[PDB]
């Protein structure tokens, strides 16, 4: 039984939970309390000391892309993420990298700082969503014609999608709304349908971090 | 003027003259609708000294294909009068359809006359089992909160909307009930689900003048009752700052409880006792009105699952069935009303129309033909036939009833279930799965903020250039725009059929837009179904809305909490 | 011909050279100018602009482990870079994005900063080529039981290490042989030793950049 190491709001312990379910694994979850980082898991990532982390044959899978490969790789037979070909793969890794830098720190602007790094972020984000409407194009999803590496990789964003809407006091869909267009069509899937919490305790979430630090 | 004594003894004169009464509705609704279309398909005159047998000859039977064309002619731009006496005021639709499709029934201010009068009558009976304090109040979850007009600009409008917001609404009802505790404004919010939020509070308002809880649904007020468990936090603190929760928007509701809000930090603490000391909310009805004598409504049937859960809710307390009929026509009204709900039975009202029973007996279906309602043999089922001012004559509901017994000169009828079910191929679909794929798939951003959805329709608008989808939901709770604009989308997404991309993209019917109605809309529809009192069948929603269906399309509109055209595209 | 997008004193160029030529393939070289950027480099990499990207039979591929994992995968036949295990390849991916992140963040401390950064910088350096030596022991490779992906991705700074050496004031070689051996082996192969452009010019341009971006 794989055992995971998570974190209610996190993206990336979505990105592990989504993965897993997607395939067709029972898993066990455990949540965490980052104040005190768990022996197994300071055994799994001494130094990182971050999740998500999957624990397969005693041996700790880490880091959230490299964990949903991993999802790949452990059951090779039913639901591929990647499609055949190589290059489509590294179309597909190369929008995860897309996914993981301007994209995620962006949002993290959005909703964790306010002002002059505020409005760099907004309009990062944005740029962000639109050269991402742009590849989406037609695609029911990203990478390859069904559920796909990727789809897993940026969907678990929109949960926060909410707290981006309000803190940013924007609306991320008049700009560009087949995505999140296509955010509550991957909903559908029971992978990112019971793996995903709920946004108004992540919106809370955003709202206790920045009430924290103001 | 509503008195006990003298409108049972007349209902008591109207039931011994029950055969009288028919044909004397048969002879009257053909005089005063003598000139319909059909009629003359038939070779119809009227009066003469042999009418009801040269009616029942001449006049066949007839389905729902056969009758939504015509009066689709009258709805849409024709305002051309087809088959009872006028042109209609409003327009119906019935549970089931017509071909998977819409189907149209007429309205008519005689049905509010026979409300009025079904109501006084049944007040009265069920009064005198259960006397009242007429310087009371009572908790009533109703909504008339949605008035629509029509392409060619006819009112469009259900059971509750024509009834509620009827001219005539208040002052016949005022001798006959216990004053509703909330405004107006309240019940005609365009912010139901809040409202009824707010009808929660309202009855909870008068809570020793209230003499009943009533809904017209059992679902109703279990809906309610959870509802209630999960709520009642919530109102505690909102009601004791003097200021409702910043969960209401909508600023006429927001002005007539501003007219009642002050602070209070007392009551709060005999509810948190109170609240808290419940089991499981059991009893939860008499916990809140300890004097209720009853909650009402239909308890029989396709509500029968839920009146227990109810009667765990309701505790001890009896819960009296409603009478039974409507406006596609009255039947039935319950004039022992203290029956429980597995011995409840009807009455029928002989003077709203003139109906027709077809036997079942044989084996299947039976092809027998019809006999008289006082000839209906006792103990056998039978589907019900109607001829009436609601537009319909001799007209096949689909529904089958049974005779428990005869209340003196009228018959008992006893019904089991929900389903009156022959379907066929719709054309609004987008198939059920698709339109639910729609639904459910828009929902989980719903979800997100710990809301599923109870329920769903749509609409085609060929008024506009380009026509439109309009998608409807009845959800659990409010929330923020963003997320339901974010729906419509995913409900354009959803719709699988390539169809849809060629006309969407193309533009040339219009982005879908998504109206958000609050709570209850699709309950009032069921209400308004089982209701209907024709019937055993009377619990599928149609589920897209063709020019004819109008039901679900009354409450539709102005009861949008937010309505949305896709910023997509 | 395979077309190679590059930038000749970019370590990463050096991955994409020793990749294509650990493998036997025959590729065109084109040296760009971030002044004046090819008419195909626009068009292959729009946006980022970041070399070396390879154009094969007219599809783009682009970043740094993308473009080995891509070589690695279009050529499948002869030398295979990863273990043929998951897990092993687990191991890798993450040791590669480690040299790419945090050895490489400390690394631009190393010989692109100055005052208690660049001491940082050393600090941080120093330790993670402990680590490096950690992962490592006494054995020629990293990828796979010969030259391997992670080699790929870390022998390129070797070109850069007479500049950490020289900039950083410290001795790889005295606080970690082991790293800088292994260096060495990897220059044994016509790989590296045809990949790797002469450490002088990189470390000659380095200072040049010292003296010219204030
Ligand atoms: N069962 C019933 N419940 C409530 N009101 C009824 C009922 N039957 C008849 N009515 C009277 O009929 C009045 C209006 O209903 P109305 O006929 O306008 O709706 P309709 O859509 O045009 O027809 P329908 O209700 O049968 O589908 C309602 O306002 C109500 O007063
Ligand atoms: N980009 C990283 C995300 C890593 C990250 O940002 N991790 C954070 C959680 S979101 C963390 O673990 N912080 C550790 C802590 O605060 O204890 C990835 O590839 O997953
Ligand atoms: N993302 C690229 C990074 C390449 C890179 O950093 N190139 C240098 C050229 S020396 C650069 O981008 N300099 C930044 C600039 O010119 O603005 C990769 O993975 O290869
Ligand atoms: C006569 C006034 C209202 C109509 C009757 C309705 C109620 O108010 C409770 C149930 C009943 C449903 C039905 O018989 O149509
Ligand atoms: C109380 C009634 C007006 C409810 C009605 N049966 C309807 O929903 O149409």
């Amino acid at each position: 039984l794989p055992i995971l190491l998570d974190y209610w709001p996190s993206m990336f312990g979505m990105r592990a939970r989504v993965a897993l379910r997607e395939k067709g694994v029972e898993f066990e979850y455990r949540e965490e309390d980052f104040s005190n980082k768990s022996p197994l898991l300071l055994q799994s990532n001494p130094i990182h000391k971050k999740i998500p982390v999957l624990v397969h044959n005693g041996k700790p899978v880490c880091e959230s892309l490299n964990v949903v490969q991993y999802v790949d790789e452990a059951w090779p037979e039913k639901n591929p993420f990647f499609p055949s070909d190589p290059y489509g793969r590294a179309q597909a890794r190369f929008w995860a990298d897309f996914v993981d830098k301007k994209f995620t720190d962006a949002q993290f602007k959005v909703w964790g700082k306010k002002g002059e790094e505020q409005e760099a972020g907004k309009k990062e984000f944005i740029e962000a969503v639109k050269i991402l409407e742009s590849e989406l194009g037609d695609k029911p999803y990203f990478g390859g014609d069904s559920f796909g590496y990727v789809d897993i990789s940026l969907i678990t964003f929109s949960s926060w999608f909410q707290a981006y809407e309000k803190f940013g006091n924007f609306s991320i869909e008049s700009e560009s709304p087949k995505l999140i267009a296509w955010a509550k069509r991957c909903m559908e899937k029971e992978s990112v349908s019971k793996s995903l919490p709920d946004s108004e305790k992540i919106v809370a979430y955003a709202a206790e971090y920045r009430k924290n630090n103001l | 003027t509503f008195d006990m004594n003298r409108v049972i003894d007349e209902f008591d004169e109207m039931t011994r003259n029950a055969h009288q009464v028919q044909k004397q509705t048969l002879k009257e609704i053909l005089l005063k609708n003598q000139s319909a279309i059909y009629l003359q398909n038939c070779g119809l005159n009227g009066n003469a000294t042999d009418p009801e047998e040269a009616f029942k000859s001449m006049v066949p039977l007839v389905t729902d294909v056969e009758l939504e064309p015509y009066i689709k002619r009258m709805v849409d731009g024709d305002t051309s009068p087809i088959l009872t006496g006028h042109p209609v005021p409003a327009i119906s639709l019935s549970s089931g359809t017509s071909q998977g499709r819409p189907k149209f029934i007429p309205f008519t201010d005689e049905l509010m006359e026979n409300t009025l009068q079904l109501f006084r009558t049944a007040f009265a009976f069920r009064n005198r089992d259960f006397p009242i304090d007429d310087n009371g109040k009572a908790l009533q979850f109703i909504f008339s909160s949605k008035q629509y007009i029509s392409t060619g600009g006819v009112p469009v409008g259900t059971a509750t909307t024509n009834v509620y917001r009827n001219p005539n609404f208040k002052a016949g009802m005022k001798s006959i009930t216990s004053p509703s505790c909330s405004p107006d404004e309240v019940i005609f919010s365009p912010d139901v689900h809040q409202a009824l939020y707010c009808h929660l509070l309202s009855g909870i308002l008068f809570r020793d003048q209230v003499q009943y809880v009533f809904a017209v649904f059992a679902h109703g007020l279990v809906h309610a009752f959870r509802t209630f468990e999960q709520v009642w936090e919530e109102i505690v603190t909102d009601i004791k700052d003097g200021v409702l929760s910043n969960r209401i928007t909508v600023p006429s509701v927001r002005t007539a409880m501003s007219k009642l809000l002050t602070p209070n930090p007392e009551l709060a603490e005999t509810i948190r006792t109170k609240c808290m000391s419940l089991s499981n909310w059991y009893g939860l009805i008499p916990a809140l009105f300890p004097n209720a004598k009853y909650v009402y409504g239909i308890m029989t049937g396709s509500m029968e699952p839920y009146v227990p859960k109810l009667r765990h809710y309701a505790g001890d307390l009896p819960l009296v069935s409603h009478d039974y009929g409507s406006s596609e026509g009255w039947i039935a009204a319950n004039v022992t009303p203290r029956l429980s709900p597995e011995e409840a039975t009807f009455a029928v009202i002989p003077n709203l129309g003139y109906f027709e029973f077809l036997p079942v007996s044989e084996t299947g279906e039976g092809e027998e033909k019809p006999v008289g309602l006082t000839q209906v043999k006792i103990g056998e089922e039978y589907e019900v036939v109607i001829t009436n001012y609601a537009g319909l004559y001799r007209y096949r509901l689909g529904d089958v009833v049974k005779v428990i017994g005869f209340y003196n000169n009228t018959p008992q009828l006893k019904f089991i279930c929900r389903r009156n079910l022959i379907l066929s191929i719709n054309i609004d679909k987008n198939t059920e799965r698709d339109l639910q794929l729609s639904v459910e798939s828009a929902a989980k951003r719903l979800s997100e903020e710990k809301i599923e959805v109870i329920d769903f329709s749509s609409y085609i608008d060929v008024s506009t250039d380009p026509g439109h989808y309009a998608i409807f939901w009845e959800i659990s709770g409010e929330t923020n725009e963003d997320v339901l604009q974010d729906c419509c989308n995913c409900l354009d997404r959803a719709f699988i059929d390539a169809g849809y991309v060629s006309s969407r993209k193309c533009k040339t019917i219009g982005a879908l837009e998504l109206r958000v109605v609050a709570k209850g809309t699709f309950r009032k529809i069921q209400e308004h179904f089982l209701g209907l009192g024709s019937s055993a069948g009377q619990f599928k929603m149609p589920r897209c809305v063709k020019p004819s269906n109008a039901k679900v399309l009354q409450i539709l509109c102005e009861n949008v909490v937010s309505s949305y055209f896709s910023t997509a595209f």
